[PDB]
This record gives structure tokens, sequence and C-alpha cells, in this order.
RNA sequence: AACAGUGGUAGGAGAGCGUUCUAAGGGCUGUGAAGCCAGACCGGAAGGACUGGUGGAGCGCUUAGAAGUGAGAAUGCCGGUA
RNA sequence: UAUCCUUGGGAGUCAGACUGCGAGUGAUAAGAUCCGUAGUCGAAAGGGAAACAGCCCAGACCGCCAGCUAAGGUCCCAAAGU
RNA sequence: GACCGAUAGUGAACCAGUACCGUGAGGGAAAGGUGAAAAGCACCCCGGAAGGGGAGUGAAAGAGAUCCUGAAACCGUGUGCCUACAAGUAGUCAGAGCCCGUUAACGGGUGAUGGCGUGCCUUUUGUAGAAUGAACCGGCGAGUUACGAUCUCGUGCAAGGUU
């Protein structure tokens, strides 16, 4: 008898989040719940049932402590001593999208489906996004 | 070196989905009506180039 | 008297792999695989019997939660307050609520925030 | 009585237990000689006493 | 309008002309069963119990005394020569909600 | 068994090296063509019970004869002629239409020789009766003479 | 209407006549005798007479006209195998499976 | 009815399933036996039916009896085929 | 509270492991070794400790899309307090 | 004959102590089934033939010659559902969509996606084990019998019982 949302009855809103003066984690944290549908009462675990979100002044999102500094991006590329680095002030300041998208992803599912929910989200560095064909609903972080 | 483990039927088939024939390099001859290979004379009529060969 | 081995054998194989009937390549054609799944098949949907309990009232939560917070509560206060009240609406019950008729669920969770405010 | 309704005494006679004919039985497998040693091999067992 | 009912040790939200299978009542095809512990009543006049709607039943005939799709419960502990099968077929009543008296 | 089985008497392949199972005979039960394991061997099947058992034995069944009503005791059965249709006239006479166990005192040749070819009659001497015969026939048919030496042998 | 032609215990391996099958089928019966024709394989004279074979039967049989045929099936069965063996190094000798086909072609009208 | 209990290797104990043969009784079968193939049926398990196809002459059932009575592993044996 | 003893039939076991506590041997080393003692594993599935026989919680007759808890948890992965 | 029924029963149901192996002594197989009857497929057609398709015979030829039945592995043809962003002990539980329609059942096939999940056996303190065993399928393949002993149960008789 319990119902299970399906692509004919899933209905996608459009949510602005803006970044601005943000806390990283705590904003991905929220995020990451509205791209999987976690505040929906048809949340059906093997659909996508969540919103997309696009967030704006990604380059604004602020961290705690010495992090800025000390919290250290790491990627490997499978070449022998290939392990590569960038601190988190220089992903704020040249990768400010890909800071908050490495973010929001290792807190979605993994799988297909997490992969699929995180096609939903887009990070814009400025003030200004391209989707106003969508008809985007501010969205204000609860906290 | 020997196999590990057998090869299942499913990749067997796989492998071999490049090992297969094309078809023949054909046209209708000219002279008699029969398909010949392209370039190539008639082996029917023996013609070639509108020419009995 | 001698005894052949018969048709019994065949007949007592030829079940497990009609239980193992849709399973991969050779696990529904060979007897000793198709037999190890058929086994391990068991196992698992005895423990899945048990796991579908888990999962269903895990889904039921969750909506729950979804709409509490849509009345301005989370689940943990709801739950408090429907028991403060002396409701005893399942979480099934509750989720099907929250999904099929909001406006009702809306009046537990009104209900739960009466005793709550006390 | 006739010898299309036979009937031995009640506790007159039991079957047999066969043993090395699969686990559901209790005695699959050792047969229950249990694991190795003198005693679980054929002709095994030291003499009496 | 509906119903949501405790029966079989578990909660059943029933309309009216629904047949719905329950854990088996001590009742024979044909006869009227009457459901006492009503939690809540929904449609036009909401009611919520505590814990039951005082007053509310809910009538329904039973259309059949059956048992439902066989299971197979086999279960194994490898290396252990510990396998244990066993069939379980789970009887039910069937009935048709007639009226929730709310 | 293995022994006995043509042949077998070398080892099929050195013990270790080339790859294979080892083995000591091409004649040993696992072999297609190989000994038997157990299996049958000749035997009786003979026992006795003790004396006083087989006379309650006896003595039961004739009793339980008495009780299903299936014990014709006849005045005497004399047949001049050996003659079958003679033989399934008495016992159409009788109402004997299933089995029937004929008990003659003495060896008589023409009830022998009648009831020869009849389906499901045997005859027998006083002597010869048995739990078998007795229990597998419906009717028993004994001649006075008979039934006062069973009496004489039984009590 | 259909018309059929088997070539039983041919000698030739079925992974071989089924390279040369797999060009024909579902083919009009003209354009599958020019490919037997043009295709250079062991496979092609064999299958090209078991294909003739069926016309024949479909013109002679069935009186079907042999214009309008197409190949609506065509397969190869693994026919029983010769088993030989080739004497390899110390002494050894390793199987040589001499494999026959069954070789099927229907054909229907178009 | 009530109350209590029911994880399990070695291992003890119990109750059963199925196989071939025999006895007795009672049946089936060329209007189609066994076997084989398929199915969404039945039993707590071992297992058992029913229906259709193939098959072309044998075979169940009941009660008791007797065992060459149950295989997935032995670098098992033989055959077939990857 | 329901064990205990005796007699008789049938066994299996005689490689143990880790953890806590008390000791020896060792270097107050060892996932070491050897005793004592209690537990768990062995022969114990379930939840927790990412994974993890032996730790923490807890003993699976079977079914349920009911409920309450244990250890452990309640920002997201991930159920529950941003 | 409560013996076997073609891997059984003789090694040998058949031209078997043959074939084959070995210098030799010696070792030592495999291999049964058309039909009631040959009525063993005249004739036509493709093909050099083999083989086939008709026709005829027959109850049956998908009984046409290692020709009763004809399992499985294994090899193919067709296609209902799924499949080219996916990390897989291959299932299981949840589950749309699509395709079906049954021994009529809270049905069948398929399975996007979600959760959970390291084969079986043996041997081990402990094995997913980077220990052992099995290529797969089929058949065959291991507590028996005799005579004694002892215990339990059963039956008969009982200070007797039994040959
Ligand atoms: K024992
Ligand atoms: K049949
Ligand atoms: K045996
Ligand atoms: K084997
Ligand atoms: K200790
Ligand atoms: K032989
Ligand atoms: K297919
Ligand atoms: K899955
Ligand atoms: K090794
Ligand atoms: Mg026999
Ligand atoms: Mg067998
Ligand atoms: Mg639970
Ligand atoms: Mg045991
Ligand atoms: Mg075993
Ligand atoms: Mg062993
Ligand atoms: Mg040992
Ligand atoms: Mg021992
Ligand atoms: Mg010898
Ligand atoms: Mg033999
Ligand atoms: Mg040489
Ligand atoms: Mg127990
Ligand atoms: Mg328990
Ligand atoms: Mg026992
Ligand atoms: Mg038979
Ligand atoms: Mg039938
Ligand atoms: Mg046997
Ligand atoms: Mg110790
Ligand atoms: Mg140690
Ligand atoms: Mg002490
Ligand atoms: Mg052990
Ligand atoms: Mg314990
Ligand atoms: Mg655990
Ligand atoms: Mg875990
Ligand atoms: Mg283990
Ligand atoms: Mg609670
Ligand atoms: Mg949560
Ligand atoms: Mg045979
Ligand atoms: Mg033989
Ligand atoms: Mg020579
Ligand atoms: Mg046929
Ligand atoms: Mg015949
Ligand atoms: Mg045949
Ligand atoms: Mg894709
Ligand atoms: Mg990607
Ligand atoms: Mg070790
Ligand atoms: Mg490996
Ligand atoms: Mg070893
Ligand atoms: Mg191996
Ligand atoms: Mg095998
Ligand atoms: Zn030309």
């Amino acid at each position: 008898t319990t119902p299970m949302a399906n692509a004919s009855t899933i209905e996608r809103k459009w949510l602005v989040v803006d970044a601005a003066g943000k806390t990283l984690g705590r904003l991905s944290s929220e995020v990451a719940a509205i791209l999987r549908g976690k505040h929906k009462p048809t949340y059906t675990p093997h659909v996508d049932t969540g919103d997309h979100v696009i967030i704006i002044n990604a380059e604004k999102i602020e961290l705690t402590g010495k992090k800025l500094t000390d919290k250290i991006y790491y990627r490997h590329t499978q070449h022998p001593g290939g392990l590569k680095s960038r601190t988190a002030l220089e992903m704020r300041t040249n990768y400010p999208e890909k800071m908050l998208e490495l973010a929001i992803k290792g807190m979605l599912p993994k799988g297909s489906l997490g992969r699929q929910m995180f096609k939903k989200l887009n990070v814009y560095r400025g003030s200004e996004h391209p989707h106003e064909a969508q008809k985007p609903e501010v969205y204000e972080l609860r906290g | 070196a020997v196999p590990f483990r057998r090869t299942s039927k499913m990749k067997k088939r796989l492998r071999r989905t490049h090992f297969k024939l094309n078809v023949p390099g054909m046209t209708e001859c000219p002279s008699c009506g029969e398909m010949k290979l392209s370039h190539r004379v008639c082996k029917a009529c023996g013609s070639y180039n509108g020419k009995d060969i | 008297p001698r005894v052949k081995g018969g048709t019994v054998t065949r007949k007592r194989r030829k079940k497990v792999l009609k239980l193992a009937k849709g399973y991969f390549g050779s696990k529904h054609t060979l007897y000793k695989v198709a037999n190890q799944q058929v086994m391990k098949s068991g196992n698992y949907a005895f423990r899945d019997r048990r796991q579908k309990k888990r999962d269903f009232r895990k889904l039921w939560i969750t909506r729950i939660n979804a709409a509490a917070r849509m009345n301005g509560l989370s689940y943990s206060r709801l739950m408090h307050g429907l028991k403060l009240s002396g409701i005893e609406v399942n979480r099934k019950m509750l989720a099907d609520l929250a999904v099929n008729d909001l406006t009702a669920f809306n009046q537990l969770a009104d209900a739960a925030k009466a005793q709550l405010n006390k | 009585m006739k010898l299309h309704e036979l009937k031995p005494s009640e506790g007159s006679r039991k079957t047999r237990n066969r043993v090395g004919r699969g686990i559901g039985s209790g005695n699959g497998k050792t047969a229950g000689k249990g694991h190795k040693g003198q005693n679980a091999r054929s002709g095994g067992g030291v003499r009496p006493g | 309008m509906y119903a949501i009912i405790k029966t079989g040790g578990k909660q059943i939200k029933v309309e009216e002309g629904q047949t719905v299978y329950i854990e088996k009542l001590a009742a024979e095809a044909g006869e009227t069963v009457t459901f006492e512990d009503v939690l809540f009543v929904g449609g036009d006049n909401v009611k919520v119990g505590n814990p039951t709607v005082e007053g509310a039943t809910v009538t329904a005939k039973v259309e059949k005394q059956g048992r439902a799709k066989k299971i197979t419960v086999f279960r194994y502990k490898p290396k252990k020569n510990v396998h244990k099968k066993q069939g379980h077929r789970q009887p039910y009543t069937k009935v048709t909600i007639e009226k929730i008296n709310a | 068994n293995r022994s006995e089985v043509r042949g077998g008497g070398r080892k099929p392949w050195r013990q270790k090296g080339t790859g294979r199972a080892r083995q000591g005979s091409i004649r040993s039960p696992q072999w297609r063509g190989g000994g038997v394991v157990f299996g049958p061997t000749p035997r009786s099947y003979s026992y006795k019970l003790p004396k006083k058992v087989r006379r309650l034995a006896i003595k039961s069944v004739l009793s339980s004869k008495v009780i299903d009503n299936n014990i014709i005791v006849l005045e005497d059965l004399t047949l001049d002629t050996a003659k079958t249709k003679e033989m399934a006239a008495i016992l159409k006479g009788l109402s004997v239409e299933k089995k029937a166990l004929i008990v003659t005192a003495d060896a008589n040749e023409a009830v022998a020789l009648s009831a020869r070819n009849i389906p499901g009659v045997t005859v027998v001497e006083a002597n010869g009766i048995n739990v078998l015969d007795v229990v597998n026939h419906e009717k028993l048919l004994i001649t006075k003479a008979a039934v006062e030496k069973v009496e004489e042998v039984l009590a | 209407m259909q018309a059929k032609a088997v070539a039983r215990t041919v000698r030739i391996a079925p992974r071989k006549a089924r390279l040369v099958m797999d060009l024909i089928r579902g083919k009009q019966v003209g354009e599958a005798v020019s490919i037997l024709n043009l295709t250079p394989r062991a496979a092609s004279p064999i299958i090209e007479k078991v294909l003739k074979s069926a016309i024949a039967n479909a013109e002679h049989n069935y009186e079907m006209d042999a214009n309008n045929l197409v190949i609506s099936q065509a397969f190869v069965d693994e026919g029983p195998t010769l088993k030989r063996f080739r004497p390899r190094a110390m002494g050894r000798a390793s199987q040589i499976n001499k494999r026959t086909s069954h070789i099927t072609i229907v054909v229907s009208e178009k």
C-alpha cells in the first residue's frame, strides 16, 4: 500500500541558493538533501524525487579556522607520483564551482542514481545564472 | 600461460562480434547481367569494360 | 535385488534448475552452480524478509519527517507530541496521510503541536 | 488375519539406521565416526582391552 | 470517507467497498465482522482517536478464508552441513469493507 | 567383489607424477566394470519359531476361519473318477467362489488330481496344513476324518 | 508456402559454414546465389548446392515462382564428429575433431 | 485448553520421504503404460498430483516384507561435450 | 527454582582461539608462550565497532509494508536533535 | 531364484580372450534394439556424389539402416522484455515501465533504478580465502553379510525355557 514516486508522478522545482557568507559544508549538506528529495513526503529511494538547485556567488563561500590555507584538495592522476594538490584558497579563487560541486558530490549517494541526482546541481561563480527560463524560486537555508 | 578460468558463452560471443565475413565487392555485369567483382573480369561471360577477354 | 539410479536423480536436479530460471548464464543451466545459487537465494530471501520491515519503516519515517517539517516540526517532536496526545496511528499510516491526504496529516501535526506548546 | 492387512506387534520391528546418506539424517559425511584418528578408519580401533 | 482500523496487530486504511487481506479472523465466508478499534476517520468529518474514535466501527463481509502464496524458507550455514528447508503459507481473511460507522 | 572380477592385478599407473588420481587396480569399485562393494551373497533366510509358537499360529488361523465362517466341514470327499469337472461342480455346490484349501485325512489321489488344475484350489493332507496355505485361501474345506486327525496332533 | 533442402553430414566445420550462411540469411535467392559465387570460402559451393536444391524443390514440388523466392530460414547444425588423433612430441597424442555440418535452407515466396 | 519452549558442529535420540524387488488384496492401461518434455497446482521437509505434448507397452495404489535403497565433491571411473 | 543421583545402551572429544582479570617464562616484547579465572568464538545468525571468528549489544520455529527498546547513534552519504 | 538386465550381469548378450598393447611372460577393450511383416522408399526433381524435397509402403518414415525411447552438457535459428556513464560471488528484497494471460492465483515474463550481499566442499583456533577439491553434463561410485557376544524392544512359554 505504501505509494512509490515514479518518472510519471515526479515534479521538480528549481531553487536558487545564495552561497555568499555561507559555510561550505553547512550549505552543502542542505543542498545535497534537496537534490535527493529528502524534503518531499513523496521521497522514494529508488528514483530521483529531488529539486534542481542553482548556487550563485560560489566564490563568496566561507570556511572556518585556518581551512583556507590548510584544507588541501588532493587528486591522483593514476600515474606514479601523480598526487596533485590545491589549497582551499586556490580552489575558492580559481575553481569555486568545483569546490562546491566536490563538497556536494561527496554528500550525495554513490552509484548511478547519486550521479543522476548531481546533474540537477548548477553552480555559478558570480551573482547571475542563465536559468531564467526555468523560473527558479529563492530558497533560504534552514541552517 | 593457461586460461585461469574458462570463457563464458557470453564472452566468447562478444569476442566474435568482429569475426565476420563481409559481402563481396560486387556489381552487375553490363554485358551479361550476372554479378561480378568490381574491377575484375566477369567469370560468367568473360567480359571486362565492354570487351570480350 | 539391484536398485538402479533411475529417474529420482534427474527429477530432483531438474526442480532445482527450474528454481534457477532467470539466473545468469551457467547459473540457470548447470545443476551444481544452480543449486548453490538457489541455496544462497534462500539465505538472502530469509534475511531480506526481515530487512523489508526495517526498510519500509525507514521509508515512512523519512516521509513523516518531510511532512512534519512542512508544518514546522521535526519528526522527533511530532512523534513525541502524538504520543503525549495519545494518538496511536502508526508510521505506515502517518506516511500514507503525508502522501495521500496531507490536510489530515496536518491536523495530526496540529494536535501534536498543541501538546508540545503546553 | 489377511495377507493384504499384515501388521507387526507394536515395538517388535524398527527401521535400521543407514549412515553416510546425507546431512539431513544426522549421520551424513563422517557416518557418526567424528573426525580422523584410528577409530574413524575402516577396520580401525584397537583390540579389546 | 476512510478510516484507519487496527486488526491483526497492524493498521489498515480502509474505504467502503474496498477488498482487504488481513490476518486470519475466527469467522466464516459470508459472515459480517465488525472492527471496533478505529484510530482515525478521514474525508469530510475528520475524527482523531485517543487512541480510538469513541463509538466508531467499521463493518465488513468475509469473502474468503485462504492461505497466501507459498514461501519456501530455506536457510543454510556454509561449511557446517546445516541446511533447513521449511514451507510456509500464511493464513489470511479476505474481507470487503461494507460501512464505516463513524 | 574386486577379488572375484577378472584381471585387475597390476597397478594401473605409477603412484606419483602422472597427474592422475592414484589407483590400485582397474577393478576397484569406483571403476566401470569394477568389483561390487558388499552387494548380495548366497545366504538362507530361514529361522525357526519355538514349537509352542508354531502350534499357537496354526490354531489361531484355524480358529480365525471359524470366526469368519470360512470353514466347511464335509462328511466325506470321495470323487469316484479323477475329473476336474466334478471337483468344479462340488465347489459350486458348496458355494466356493474364490480360493479354497481342501484338507483330506490321507493322500486322496482322485481329489488331488481333480483339483490340481483349478486356479486357487490347493489340496493337502491333514499333516500338510500350514499357516500360509490356511491364511491365503478364503474357504477351508476339511473332511470329518481330517478334523479328527488335526485335533489328534494340535490338541 | 515454404520449400526446404538439407545437406546432412557435410565434412565442413559448423563454425566455418555459419560464416557464409550469415551473408545470405534473409536475402532474395538470386542475390544469395551471387554472394555465394563471389565469396571465396570452402562453405560457399556446399551452401550454393543446398540453396539451388531448395529452389528446385520450390519450383518442382510446390509450384513456386523462383524469381519471387527469399531465404526465410538458413542455419547450420552440428553433425557427428569424426574423432582423429595427431601424434605430438614426447609420444603424446592430441585429439583432432573433424567436425561435420547439417546445412538447412528454407525458401519462401516474398 | 492453558503455560513454557523450539541457533547449533562432533554426536545421541525420534518421526518420516523416495527407489527396486516380493506377497496378498484391489486397480489402471492401445479410448494409450513406463519413460521423456512443459506448466502459474498440492504438502512442514524429503516429496506428491493434475493438465497438455512426445512415447508406443506396460504400470500404479493399499498393507506388510526384503534390500546392490538416495551423490555434488574422492587430482574418483567410464562416456559425451565444452 | 528444577534440578540431582543410580544402573544400563550409544557416542563424540584429547590441535583450541581471542578478550578482561590474577601469575610464571620473555625484555612486566609479541596476534609469543604457559597456568588460574570469567566471557565470547569454536558450534551463534541479527544490530554496533567503515570492512573485521574471539570486542560492545543481543541468542534466528515461521509469516507481517505493526509497536517499544539495547549497544551505538541523530549536518549529508545514512534512520533519528543542525 | 523377493539374482542382473547392456557402465549391470561373465572379460565376452555382438565372430572376445578378438581388436589393440607388449621382445616375452603377460595385459586386455569397445560394440544389443527398423518394423508385425522388408512391405528396406518404383517413379519424378536438385546434385558428380553425398544428401535432400516430393511420391509410394507402413499404424507410425520426426520407425529409412550404430534406424524403440531419445534426458543433460554442448551448438544453433527466430524474437517478447532489457542493455553502449558502467565497478558486478551475479542473487535477494524494494520497484516503475513494457509485454503476456495461468493448474485463477493478494497471476506469468522482463527488469531502469534503490537497499543488502566475499560460491560450494574439505580441513581448521580461525578460510571469501592468496589452503584443498571439482572444466561441464550424464551414468557408476562407500558401515555390508555370515557366524558369535551383549543390550533395548517385541512375542511364546515360565522355575523353567529350548532343541
Ligand atoms: K557414533
Ligand atoms: K505420458
Ligand atoms: K551400498
Ligand atoms: K567428480
Ligand atoms: K585467559
Ligand atoms: K566389460
Ligand atoms: K534467445
Ligand atoms: K540489486
Ligand atoms: K598450495
Ligand atoms: Mg531389475
Ligand atoms: Mg547415481
Ligand atoms: Mg525490528
Ligand atoms: Mg550432527
Ligand atoms: Mg557432503
Ligand atoms: Mg574427513
Ligand atoms: Mg584431530
Ligand atoms: Mg575420534
Ligand atoms: Mg586380484
Ligand atoms: Mg561387474
Ligand atoms: Mg616417438
Ligand atoms: Mg535445539
Ligand atoms: Mg531461539
Ligand atoms: Mg542415531
Ligand atoms: Mg520400473
Ligand atoms: Mg500425463
Ligand atoms: Mg548404492
Ligand atoms: Mg588452554
Ligand atoms: Mg596465542
Ligand atoms: Mg580454581
Ligand atoms: Mg572444529
Ligand atoms: Mg554458548
Ligand atoms: Mg557482528
Ligand atoms: Mg556491518
Ligand atoms: Mg566461519
Ligand atoms: Mg522509540
Ligand atoms: Mg536522515
Ligand atoms: Mg540403455
Ligand atoms: Mg559388459
Ligand atoms: Mg605383436
Ligand atoms: Mg517421434
Ligand atoms: Mg515396439
Ligand atoms: Mg531413435
Ligand atoms: Mg545508458
Ligand atoms: Mg560521469
Ligand atoms: Mg593453520
Ligand atoms: Mg582469487
Ligand atoms: Mg592438503
Ligand atoms: Mg583444481
Ligand atoms: Mg560428475
Ligand atoms: Zn558478364
